[PDB]
RNA sequence: CUCGA
DNA sequence: CTTGACCTTCCCCTTGCTGGAAGGTTTATAATGGGAGCTGTCACGGATGC
């Protein structure tokens, strides 16, 4: 939903747009034993595949141009472990629910 | 003055300054800024405008919340004027003129102990070793058992025979204060005679404890010693807990 | 009834109006009529002269312009 | 002709011609109403000389008198001949003292075979 | 200073600057903080020696 | 100068020694007390200027103490013990000890 | 926890607080007020100048009590001449006489 | 006055873009006013383009002067900022590149420098803390309580160096005449400074070896063990 | 000492206070830690960094015990001396302090008799104000708006004067007279 | 990765764990508190909430 | 044995000796209470072992590993005549660069006249 | 911010 | 007490450059009005403004 909300943007001339396609969660570089041991967050990579495309300018609704898809890195999500214990610099953390 | 602003290196090589430096650098920099724009001939709206703008950075250091909005640092905070370091809580006045930090303290869980009698109280030796410590260079430099203060320390560290026979030659006649926190009434701070038990709790007298209002559950009260000849004296006439 | 600054200075800006395509033609123009009574009317004293000696004495010992034009 | 350009046609380093402006070898250059050296053929020929000179194997002192004695419109080229003869006996001279090292380190390589011994006809010489 | 202590310091040292006011250290909060004997208890006999001297 | 972790320190006996191994790092599992040395590290001092009676007392005698000082890290007071776990991490580049 | 001479701060040059920072304890104004009531102002000046704050005042009374003379030797706190400066700074002239 | 007055809209357009936090809003746009106003004596009409077309140059090369010569405490010089965003650009790079933070090491392989370079340059940065803000979740607890001072001389190091006085003070009386005063104006000992071997041999009679065997036989007669007894123990 | 006075602070007791002009925005350099000259930690002006040293270190070893180092300018005392000594910042125009303006009653405001909503329409350059007028058609202290002060400068010619910013309280504060 | 940082580790609501128990553990992370940004403060919270 | 005649020994001078150990190369000679210098038989010989190397052999930054293999008593045969050879080689090598220079300025030097004559055309063919 | 009196 | 001979460390100096640090000056299609943050306390005293 969050993806969702803000993609599709276009650009300010109406000329271009970035579409969303899809996102993946990559696997932990280290497992929970070791990030207790070298003080670094647990989490995962996050990746997104994103769709750049290019309208024409002389045409009234032209999209062949050229599609450029890629996959776009874009910071990491702090996982949850078994417990609902984050672990942030090699401490463990418990988020709170809140009431408002 | 550079040294009440200061501009400390930390133990990891990141600085941390204080905040007046902030300020003051912006004076400085618009005060520049206006010198040179009053001799490049420049427009009406540039110089009233710079004008505006070192008005607004001198009051913003003067005072900083009053005229407008607040000026923010970098943390997204208001940074802490020259008149937010006089009033309140965390002025000079308030939190560090009218009330100290004093050495020659200590703080401990009270127990109860009925063996007691009215002007006494319990003291752990680990503590009345580290309250009384020039005391006890001063008495071991006198009888000789060591020869200068630097060969007296080793003496301490090793906890050796003569120090504990020493100590209770310091500690007796000797009283010490007793403050437990709030301080309410005049009767919240009295001065008693020492002891000495192993362990690590003041022992308190069971009698006491109504002008204290303190119960034995996980209290903690505060050991301040006098020094001088005077308030030693001011302790065994006017503090005493023979006499409230 | 304001006191952000940025508010009086957009204020102040924005009473003056923008300018087209001539007329920044037209206040160039009023510049270089500005220094042109500058530049003909220094021609009426000596230190005209002095300009005019040190300009050619420099050049005595000697677009990016032909020196036979500079002679 | 600022002072990246010469750089390109001769070859040398631009902090090089700095250097032969700070000592007295080449004709000092204008200035350009502001901090920019500007060149001229002039210099040019004289920084082509040099480098040549550099590159033959005259040192800064004599190669710093080449250019006073190409500069000038005499050029008596006795002296220019002199100075010429005296470089290459000067090059005869190094030679033959360093053809007299190779001589006498060739005498002393030709033992020590290199085995897995503890002793050597090298180290126990010079030692 | 016994009242710029206590509240509203920027209102009190504002109307005690341009009036020139003088204190003179009578009470005893401004013998605590200049770190001077209070003039109360055993500092009051010592006090007198100093108020009649003078 | 880097700081070093060194076996060797000054202004101090054989009697706060005895635990640190060849390397400088306290053996596993040796019984320490409060004061005594877990890891020994000097850092270098620069030079400074000397009251005029301590340099008779180090002309008098040969006692000259070099640029090192002491600042190694010690068991805090009132604590008994056991090292049942030693952990070191290195920056690449950089030599290792015998003990790492 | 106890503590008796160690690691004063930067600017304030009162000592630290907290175990780990090995600090003594604070005699905050409830506390001053019932030495005020007491009548002790011997007690009161020492826990003000010669314990926490002044700079030649506990250097000399170290030297004294090793010495085996208890004698107070007082002098101005270090607080209250960095409140005449921060004062001053206002453009508001503050002095004694 | 008209142009500088009527162009005031294009440097609030091009300053929106500046405001990363090292300097306010409003100085962005007081830098840009001065790069205008260098921008319009240097700009010619004769060339046949728009005033916007050049004066986005000098308002853009005047905001990013100030924003490197201002705005940082510790104060970096020009070439300096060019050397860390090199580094940066490329640390951005190599993330979406590769998937993980760059070690110094692999990037000295892409900036073609020794690693101890780029080891030095990312020392440099980290503008500092301020001294109030609160170091837990708190606002009482701020960062200025937990500084200590280090300049200070020790309590018990300040007594035993009177005692050393005292000592010293009291053995050089056993030597009788000479051999203490030069003892104590060779080592500065209760002198307003130290005086070398010739100004010393200047004062009593001409001699510059007689004071260093004066000197000798005094660290001679210290040396004996029966006065240096009591200067054992000040040694460790 | 036995009582402390408080009172305003002139321009000449300032510069009585102060040991040097500051002039530039600089705290330290970046390499060595070293403090710049006439910055907001200046050798000079402030103090010497270490005991008994300048800072190109000529002059050490307490033998020079009150001297000025001819390159540094740096005066050989204590390093205690930068808690005591204090610089000051020469402004190219007055400002208000803020204290004496918008702390309440004005005290500003109360001294010229004029409301703190017409003082700060002179502070920030937004309104005029009549210092003195010749023809009293303008009295004393009547705020005019910018554009009727077009019409009162061609109605008059030079006969009045207005000013606008912090210079025109200034010149109002000094032309009053207290004693009528 | 500022954002999601800053949450997961400088927020009101991302508080260290008591882990001095199983039941210490458990109860800590079945806690609804009211405090956090949109929400009540310690210094304006009456006898009603 | 101090640094008076060590240096007449060998065949090196004072300052030369103090450099060689301030560059780092041989044995730290060791010291007696006044700040002086003592000397013994390996000094003796790794001294003259790096003065030969300067007049006829080496240069200072190879002559730093045969001093560091000599007083090895694990040393063998191998190390040496490689780094005799090569820097032999070399020797031919400026031998042949000299000889480059020699015949650039023989080809050069002949058909030039130096007379009173102005315009000679080596010298303005040399410059450019 | 969480905890203790 | 005295004289010359030796030691120490430290600062300057020798070519043919090269590496680096710190500072200043321009660049011409056309670009012309910001945005972040606040709302869930209560009780006064006293300026202030028709
Ligand atoms: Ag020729
Ligand atoms: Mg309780
Ligand atoms: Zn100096």
């Amino acid at each position: 939903a969050a993806f969702r909300s803000v993609f599709p943007i276009q650009s300010y001339s109406g000329n271009s747009e970035l579409q969303y396609v899809s996102y993946r969660l990559g696997e932990p570089v280290f497992d929970v034993q070791e990030c207790q041991i070298r003080g670094v967050t647990y989490s995962a990579p996050l990746r997104v595949k994103l769709r750049l495309v290019i309208y024409e300018r002389e045409a009234p609704e032209g999209t062949v141009k050229d599609i450029k898809e890629q996959e776009v890195y874009m910071g990491e999500i702090p996982l949850m472990t078994d417990n609902g214990t984050f672990v942030i610099n090699g401490t463990e953390r418990v988020i709170v629910s809140q009431l408002h | 003055p550079p040294d009440l602003r200061p501009l400390v290196p930390l133990d990891g090589g990141r600085f941390a300054t204080s905040d007046l430096n902030d300020l003051y650098r912006r004076v400085i920099n618009r005060n520049n800024r206006l010198k040179r724009l009053l001799d490049l001939a420049a427009p009406d709206i540039i110089v009233r405008n710079e004008k505006r703008m070192l008005q607004e950075a001198v009051d913003a250091l003067l005072d900083n919340g009053r005229r407008g909005r607040a000026i923010t640092g970098s943390n997204k905070r208001p940074l802490k004027s020259l008149a937010d370091m006089i009033k309140g809580k965390q002025g000079r006045f308030r939190q560090n003129l009218l009330g100290k930090r004093v050495d020659y303290s200590g703080r401990s869980v009270i127990t109860v102990g009925p063996y007691l009698r009215l002007h006494q109280c319990g003291l752990p030796k680990k503590m009345a070793l580290e309250l009384f410590k020039p005391f006890i260079y001063g008495k071991l430099e006198l009888r000789g058992l060591a020869t200068t203060i630097k060969a007296a320390k080793k003496m301490v560290e090793r906890e050796e025979a003569v120090v504990w026979d020493i100590l209770d030659e310091v500690i007796r006649e000797h009283p010490v204060l007793l403050n437990r926190a709030p301080t309410l009434h005049r009767l919240g701070i009295q001065a008693f005679e020492p002891v000495l038990i192993e362990g690590k709790a003041i022992q308190l007298h069971p009698l006491v404890c109504a002008a204290y209002n303190a119960d034995f559950d996980g209290d903690q009260m505060a050991v301040h010693v006098p020094l001088t000849l005077e308030a030693q004296l001011e302790a065994r006439a006017l503090m005493m807990s023979t006499n409230n | 009834r304001t006191t952000d600054p940025v508010r009086m200075y957009m204020r102040e800006m924005g009473t003056v109006e923008l300018l087209t395509r001539e007329g920044e033609i037209d206040i160039a123009k009023r510049i270089e009529d500005g220094i042109n009574q500058v530049q003909c009317s220094v021609a009426e004293y000596p230190e005209a002269i002095t300009y005019l000696l040190e300009q050619y004495d420099r050049v005595e010992a000697e677009n990016s312009i032909d020196p036979e034009l500079a002679r | 002709m600022n002072i990246s350009d010469v750089a390109k046609i001769t070859g040398l380093t631009s902090k090089a011609i700095r250097f032969y402006e700070e000592k007295g070898l080449v004709t000092p250059p204008m200035r350009s109403e502001n901090g920019y050296r500007t060149y001229t053929q002039q210099h040019l020929n004289e920084l082509t000389l040099l480098r040549q000179a550099r590159q033959v194997g005259f040192n800064l002192e004599e190669s710093g008198e080449l250019v006073n004695l190409f500069n000038d419109p005499q050029r008596h080229s006795a002296d220019v001949k002199r100075r010429t003869l005296e470089k290459v006996a000067e090059i005869e001279r190094h030679i033959e003292e360093l053809q007299s090292m190779r001589d006498q380190l060739l005498a002393l390589a030709n033992a020590c075979p290199g085995d897995d011994s503890a002793d050597c006809p090298i180290i126990e010489n010079l030692s | 200073i016994s009242a710029a202590s206590f509240q509203e310091t920027t209102r009190v040292l504002t109307e005690a600057a341009v009036a020139g006011k003088r204190d003179e250290l009578r009470g005893l909060k401004e013998n605590v903080i200049v770190g001077r004997l209070i003039p109360a208890g055993t500092g009051y006999a010592y006090h007198q020696d100093r108020m009649r001297r003078r | 100068g880097p700081e070093e972790i060194t076996a060797d320190i000054p202004n101090v006996g054989e009697a706060a020694l005895s635990k640190l191994d060849e390397s400088g790092i306290v053996y596993i599992g040796a019984e320490v007390t409060g004061g005594d040395i877990l890891v020994g590290k000097v850092t270098p001092k620069g030079e400074t200027q000397l009251t005029p009676e301590e340099k008779l007392l180090r002309a008098i005698f040969g006692e000259k103490a070099s640029d090192v000082k002491d600042s190694s890290l010690r068991v805090p007071n009132g604590v008994s013990g056991t090292v049942i776990d030693v952990q070191v991490f290195t920056r690449d580049g950089v030599e290792k000890d015998k003990r790492a | 926890h106890a503590r008796s001479t160690g690691s004063y701060s930067l600017v304030t040059q009162q000592p630290l607080g907290g175990k780990a920072q090995f600090g003594g304890q604070r005699f905050g104004e409830m506390e001053v007020w019932a030495l005020e009531a007491y009548g002790a102002a011997y007690t009161l000046q020492e826990m003000l100048t010669v314990k926490s704050d002044d700079v030649n005042g506990r250097t000399k009374m170290y030297k004294n009590i090793v010495d085996g003379n208890h004698q107070m030797e007082p002098g101005m706190p270090e607080s209250f001449n960095v409140l005449l400066k921060e004062i001053r700074s206002l453009g508001i002239n503050i002095e004694l006489e | 006055k008209e142009m500088v007055e009527a162009n005031l809209r294009l440097v609030i357009s091009i300053a929106k873009k500046y405001t990363n936090r090292g300097l306010q809003f409003l100085d962005l746009i007081q830098e840009g006013n001065i790069g205008l106003m260098k921008a319009v004596d240097k700009f010619e009409y004769r060339r046949g383009y728009k005033f916007s077309t050049y004066a986005t140059w000098w308002i853009r090369q005047a905001i990013t002067r100030s924003i490197a010569d201002q705005a940082r405490t510790i104060r970096i010089p020009v070439h300096m900022i060019e050397t860390i965003n090199k580094l940066n650009r490329i640390s951005r790079q190599m993330l979406q590149e590769m998937g993980r933070e760059p070690t110094p090491e692999e990037l000295a392989e892409r900036m073609l420098m020794p690693e101890d370079k780029i080891r030095k340059v990312l020392k440099i940065a980290k503008e500092p803390i301020s001294m109030e803000t609160p170091i837990g979740d708190d606002e009482d607890s701020h960062l200025g309580d937990f500084i200590e001072d280090t300049t200070l001389e020790l309590p018990l190091d300040s007594a035993t160096t009177e005692s050393l006085r005292a000592a010293t003070h009291d053995v050089l009386a056993g030597l009788t005449a000479r051999e203490a005063k030069v003892l104590r104006m060779r080592f500065g000992i209760d002198m307003n400074t130290d005086y070398t071997l010739e100004e010393v041999g200047k004062q009593f009679d001409v001699t510059r070896e007689r004071i260093r065997q004066i000197e000798a036989k005094a660290l001679r007669k210290l040396r004996h063990p029966s006065r240096s007894e009591v200067l054992r123990s000040f040694l460790d | 000492f036995d009582a402390i006075k408080i009172a305003l602070a002139s321009p000449d007791m300032i510069r009585s206070w102060s040991f040097g002009e500051v002039k530039k925005p600089e705290t330290i350099n970046y390499r060595t830690f070293k403090p710049e000259r006439d910055g907001l930690f200046c050798a000079r002006i402030f103090g010497p960094v270490k005991d008994y040293e300048c800072l190109c270190g000529k002059y050490k070893r307490l033998k020079h015990r009150g001297v000025i180092c001819e390159k540094c300018g740096v005066e050989v005392t204590q390093t205690k001396v930068r808690r005591e000594r204090m610089g000051h910042i020469e402004l190219a125009s007055p400002t208000a302090h803020i204290w004496f303006l918008k702390s309440l009653p004005s005290r500003i405001g109360l001294l010229l008799d004029m409301p703190l909503r017409d003082i700060e329409r002179v502070l920030y350059f937004e309104s005029y104000v009549v210092i003195e007028g010749g023809m009293t058609n303008l009295e004393r202290q009547q705020i005019l708006t910018e554009e009727q002060y077009l019409d009162a400068l061609e109605e008059f010619g030079d006969e009045f004067d207005a000013k606008m910013g912090a210079e025109a309280i200034q010149a109002l504060l000094k032309s009053m007279d207290l004693e009528q | 990765s500022a954002a999601v940082k800053e949450f997961f580790g400088s927020s009101q609501l991302s508080q260290f764990m008591d882990q001095n128990n199983p039941l210490s553990e458990i109860t800590h992370k079945r806690r609804i508190s009211a405090l956090g940004p949109g929400g009540l403060t310690r210094e304006r919270a009456g006898f009603e909430v």
